[PDB]
């Protein structure tokens, strides 16, 4: 158990870094591209995208006690199920505003004509809520489901059941098994697999414009493309691989264990997946120069 | 500037009927639209009003429900769905356009209207005196009062007086307890206190004969007064 | 059946 | 010429500009001290009004 | 608060929708300012595209567009050279038949000190200038006749031509001393083109990407 | 021959020294016993946001409740200041639109600029929209600023060098003035509306008669472009604002310029100037996207408003002096208190 002092701790060194810099971080965004910038489709999409980190980085410290406890709830049964519902929201928000941000730039930029005659503030208001129906629609799975059990020791943990939908003790399980298969392939899908392949063929097809039509005189352009595309891989790929792996071996951990790895890194790749929230007004809103104009004059 | 209203007629009761307003000579979309009835040998009293596009509209007491206004801008028509009409509808339905921004002057035109027959809380305003006897030449002064005080928070009072000739449509005289409308002369003046207010005339003319009408504009629903009569 | 909720 | 058309109009405009009265400066600087003082308590900006006088509230 | 209140807002309401509306319509609309010193071209121009500001409506494959020709009056061009900040690009035509011309006091000379200007202008620090050179089918009157060493006494080069016409293209982006931030794109002109306003496309189709670059970070 | 050129100068050598046989105390050796103004600290009491684009002019109504703004999205909002409300917005026919105007008796509107062309617009029609009663059309350059005399007179400064005098309903000019050297920037009108200023690009500023169309006085104090001027509420003043970093008051009975104000921190350039309603404080625009005040009497910095992201173009102060509004090339219109 020599090593494995610092797998557990570093959940929570990584959680912390994200919380001091995640408040700050979107806070910035939502102030002075909220209220001090004037409204553009690229001012209404960073904003979103900032509400969606910042409102999951305020629910950072009832998750870093969670895992401090060792997945121990010492809250109620309120805040068990709306912070996992917050948390489901804006994460599905986090990572659909993402992929919305680049359908917008690669429009913009491959399709330049539409953009002025069609792409509009109004426009975008609308469409903006695209990700967020969608969000709601996959959280249902936790409003439904999500609910403090206590096992006899007296802990109370913040599980699913199903055997208040089963009836039956032992084809209560069968559900259980089911939605949780469910709930694993949407993950991958949904919310990893139509957002990479979204981010990575938009921002290539952007560097493949640009480098044809000789834009690039320096190494901003491409540096800060390929940023975007590593800081989405490198961040949920390891939590994404974790939780698949997870889905297709769910019975065999479940009703026979034998599979500890999957269960001992969960806590470790899903910090770096929340560091991604961190990392999105750095990435997408601080690398503007009209931005960084507007905070120096504001502050 | 007119206003043509069409649609009246003989109604059993019971039924149904649709009043159409058509609107020429000024800009229907930017002006608010009412409905003022007048009953046989009676008052005005408001029935319905509807916004610049729609986005306001409110209903009298007596005839929520049952009625429905309705507006069509690229037509410059203006509608009053009728239905379930009562024997109490019978009554001269007046279309009047009314814009509203700093220093307007709603209530300006009225419409000719239009005659049905049917074949069978509110701030009460009293004005007193139901009929006058005067003599071209001399001053009058019409005399109203109200059950609430018209004088709003931001300085004005919502006091709106109205002349309706003998078989004439009625016009605006003074808006706004003290600011006479365009094309009145400056014979006609107006002061108050805010529950009790006062029209007077200074040089009567034969032109200037008729029934007088007091309402206010402070909440909904519009209530008018009784009228006073000018006679000679 | 004990399955920790991960978050996603 | 069309020089001596521009030279004679503001030669001429100069005689006007010439034979205007001019009072001392101590009494043009004396009258704008006049007024100033007179109208102090009517200027609304050069003291603050209270929030009851003011519609910008 | 009180009815009339109530409805005056409402109007007012009804106008920041209809001035939100038309701020839609005109950000559809690329705006270009057509300069040129003197009768360099711009009536020829403006007829290929097809007393104070003129404008010109023109669309070409789903753009609108819109040309103002400020130089039909004179005044001091520094008093409403901001008016046009916000352009999209900036057409500056220049006559290369006007290398032998003087005026009366050179004629392409002129041009070099309104180009100057006009692109080292702190109103124009990122705006790109599409510089058309017309009038090269002036080429059979007057480069054989006359050398250009005229109004260039520094050159020797050659009198053909395709070296004589790209030195002239040469000095006019010479006088760029913004090359990170603007950039000149410069096409000939024989007044009878039909590609005119397909460089014009390219070049404002070229802003429009870096513009929405700008926006993102990119660049 | 030449001899009407060097006339001219002995001329302008009598005038200045008839100039400096006035000057015996400046206007800053007066006022050292009058009492300083403290720091005045007026704050944002309204934003009039709607404008999608550079404001460029407005203009105070004698009502001091309605303000009418020119912006270059080629719309002139008429704004209920007490509430924020928007009463018209007026559709242009160029949107390169410098200046506007309305007008003593709140019926018309004007605007101007590059479409060399004055609009006089009608507020108080029987139809519900905003009509042009009239369009000025003679002026041959960039009309600068507009100011209303009566409802059928109106003066215009130009960039042809001239201002002029227009009749409204015959649609002609009446009067030209032709004094000026360069581009004429600014009018001010005088409180008995017989006399007004403009102030050019030739660093002079002329006093004009009406009635007559004569040049009266001539000020020669400013080194550069003078694109603000206002008359003091006595009638007697007028402060001028130029590229100098420099606004300085001049007198039209001594005829020479009493103080100058300016700071060695500001180096940009005046474009809006107006009085307040005793004339104490000069309030300035400036391209440091502020408006510093000016105790007018003292030439003292007596404070700033600084709540503008960019330049400070128009400003004015109402005519009982409770509002100053300021707009400026960030689409919006301050209202300050
Ligand atoms: C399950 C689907 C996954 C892949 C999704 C791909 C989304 C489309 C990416 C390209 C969008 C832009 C297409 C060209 C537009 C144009 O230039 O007209
Ligand atoms: C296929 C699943 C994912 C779909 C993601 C959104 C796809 C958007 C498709 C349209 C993109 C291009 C829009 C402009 C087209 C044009 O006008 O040329």
């Amino acid at each position: 158990s020599a090593g494995y002092t610092v797998l557990r701790i570093l959940p929570l060194v990584v959680l912390g870094v994200t919380f001091v810099l995640g408040v700050l971080g979107n806070g910035l965004v939502i102030w002075v591209a909220g209220f001090r910038m004037t409204r553009t489709v690229t001012t209404i999409c960073y904003l979103n995208l900032a509400l969606a980190d910042f409102s999951f980085t305020a629910t950072l410290p009832f998750l870093i006690v969670s895992m401090a406890m060792g997945e121990k709830w010492p809250f109620g049964w309120f805040l068990c199920k709306l912070i996992h519902i917050v948390v489901d929201i804006n994460l599905f928000g986090s990572v659909f505003l993402i992929g919305f941000i680049a359908l917008d730039r690669c429009i913009c930029v491959l399709h330049p004509v539409w953009a002025q005659n069609h792409r509009t503030v109004s426009l975008a208001m609308k469409v903006i809520v695209g990700p967020w129906i969608l969000a709601l629609v996959l959280t249902l799975p936790v409003f439904l489901f999500l609910t403090t059990v206590t096992i006899p020791n007296g802990d109370t943990y913040c599980t699913f059941n199903f055997a208040s939908w089963g009836g039956t003790p032992e084809e209560r399980l069968k559900v259980a098994i089911t939605m949780l298969t469910a709930r694993g392939i949407i993950r991958f899908v949904i919310g990893f697999s139509l957002p990479m392949s979204i981010v990575a063929i938009c921002y290539g097809l952007i560097a493949a414009k640009i480098h044809k039509k000789g834009m690039i005189k320096s190494s901003r352009p491409l540096r800060v493309l390929t940023a975007v595309v590593a800081s989405f891989f490198i961040c949920w790929f390891p939590f994404q691989l974790v939780a698949l792996l997870g889905t297709v071996w769910l019975k065999e951990m479940l009703f026979y264990g034998k599979y500890k790895i999957i269960d001992i890194l969960v806590n470790p790749t899903s910090s770096l997946a929340f560091f991604n929230s961190c990392l999105n007004p750095m990435l997408y809103v601080f690398v503007g120069q009209d931005f960084r104009e507007r905070l120096i004059h504001s502050l | 500037v007119q206003l043509v209203e069409s649609g009246g007629g003989l109604v059993q009761p019971g039924g149904s009927r649709k009043l159409s307003c058509s609107a020429s000579g000024f800009a229907f979309s930017s002006f608010g639209m009412h409905w003022v009835r007048q009953a046989p040998e009676k008052g005005l009293e408001w029935v319905a009003y509807i916004s610049s596009g729609s986005g306001t509209i409110y209903y009298a007491d007596t005839v929520k429900g049952r009625f429905t206004i309705s507006r069509d801008d690229p037509k410059n028509t203006l509608f009053l769905q009728m239905t379930s009409l009562r024997s109490e509808d019978t009554a001269m339905y007046y279309c009047v356009r009314s814009i509203y921004y700093y220093g307007s002057s709603p209530f300006d035109f009225w419409g000719q209207g239009t005659t049905l027959t049917v074949s069978s809380s509110d701030i009460v305003m009293t004005q007193a005196t139901s009929s006058v006897p005067v003599t071209p030449g001399e001053s009058v002064s019409i005399s109203c009062r109200s059950s609430k005080s018209l004088l709003h928070s931001n300085g004005n009072t919502y006091l709106y007086w109205f002349l309706q000739r003998p078989g004439q449509s009625p016009q605006l005289l003074i808006y706004r307890m003290s600011n006479l409308a365009s094309g009145v002369p400056e014979r006609f003046s107006g002061s108050g206190s805010g529950t009790a207010f006062t029209l007077t005339i200074s040089r009567l003319e034969a032109e200037d004969v008729g029934v007088y009408y007091c309402m206010q504009h402070l909440e909904y629903p519009l209530t008018f007064g009784a009228g006073t009569k000018l006679e000679l | 059946q004990k399955f920790t909720s991960w978050f996603x | 010429t069309a020089s001596i058309a521009q030279a004679r109009k503001l030669v001429e405009q100069l005689k006007m500009e010439a034979n205007i009265d001019r009072i001392k400066v101590s009494k043009a600087a004396a009258d704008l001290m006049a007024y100033c003082e007179a109208h102090a308590k009517e200027d609304p900006l050069l003291t603050p009004v209270p929030a009851s006088e003011n519609p910008f509230r | 608060l009180s009815a009339e209140d109530k409805a005056a807002v409402e109007r007012s309401k009804m106008i920041d929708r209809n001035l939100r509306e038309d701020g839609e319509k005109a950000a559809r609309e690329v705006k270009l300012l057509l300069l040129g010193a003197g009768e360099s071209g711009k009536s020829t121009i403006v007829k290929q595209m097809k007393t104070g500001i003129v404008e010109t409506h023109f669309t070409f494959k789903d753009l609108h567009f819109k040309m103002f020709d400020v130089g039909a009056q004179r005044s001091e061009r520094k008093k409403w050279i901001h008016c046009f900040e916000g352009v999209t690009a900036i057409i500056f035509c220049v006559a290369l038949s006007d290398y032998d011309l003087v005026l009366a006091e050179n004629r392409m000379h002129e041009s070099m000190k309104l180009f100057d200007s006009i692109c080292n202008n702190k109103w124009f620090t990122d705006t790109s200038i599409i510089l058309f050179l017309n009038k090269k089918d002036l080429f059979e009157e007057k480069i054989k006749k006359s050398p250009l060493t005229i109004c260039y006494p520094e050159y020797a080069g050659s009198n053909t031509y395709e070296e004589a016409a790209a030195y002239i293209q040469c000095q006019f982006e010479d006088l760029n001393k913004r090359k990170d931030t603007k950039e000149i794109y410069t096409h000939f002109t024989c007044s009878t083109d039909t590609k005119n306003v397909q460089f014009v496309f390219d070049a404002v189709t070229d802003v429009i990407i870096k513009n929405n670059l700008k926006d993102c970070g990119l660049f | 021959l030449d001899e009407l050129r060097q006339e001219a100068e002995q001329l302008k050598n009598q005038i200045r020294d008839a100039r400096k046989a006035c000057a015996d105390a400046t206007l800053s050796q007066i006022t050292n016993n009058i009492d300083p103004v403290g720091r005045i600290q007026m704050r944002t009491r309204r934003t009039l946001r709607g404008h999608l684009a550079k404001i460029y002019a407005m203009h105070w109504g004698t009502d001091s409740r309605l303000l009418v703004s020119a912006s270059q999205d080629g719309k002139l909002i008429i704004w209920d200041s007490y509430t924020t409300n928007k009463v018209h917005a007026i559709p242009l026919r160029s949107s390169w639109v410098m200046t506007c105007a309305y007008a003593p008796s709140g019926n018309y509107v004007a605007c101007g600029g590059l479409d060399n062309i004055c609009s006089i617009y009608n507020l108080k029609t029987r139809e519900g929209n905003v009509r042009v009663s009239r369009e000025l059309a003679g002026h041959t350059g960039y009309l600068s600023c507009c100011r209303f005399l009566d409802d059928n007179q109106i003066v215009t400064s130009s960039g042809d060098t001239t201002c002029a005098l227009w009749d409204i309903e015959t649609g002609q000019q009446t009067t030209t003035f032709t004094g000026h050297t360069g581009d004429v920037m600014s009018l001010s009108l005088a409180p008995d509306t017989r006399l007004f200023v403009s102030g050019a690009c030739d660093a002079s500023a002329k006093l004009w008669d009406v009635r007559e169309g004569m040049c009266r006085q001539t000020f020669t104090g400013h080194e550069s472009d003078i694109n603000a001027i206002c008359f003091f509420p006595n009638g007697n003043a007028f402060a001028t604002g130029s590229d100098d970093a420099t606004c300085r008051l001049f007198d039209l009975r001594a005829d020479q310029e009493l103080m100058t104000y300016s700071h060695d921190n500001i180096i940009c350039g005046i474009t809006s100037v107006s009085f307040s309603k005793s004339g104490r404080l000069l309030l300035a625009g400036y391209d440091d996207f502020n408006c510093n005040v000016w105790d007018a009497l003292k030439a003292d910095r007596a404070g700033v408003l600084a709540g503008h992201d960019n330049r400070v173009s128009c400003l004015g102060v109402t005519d009982d002096g409770m509002a100053v509004a300021t707009g400026s090339w960030d689409s919006f219109l301050k209202i300050w208190n």
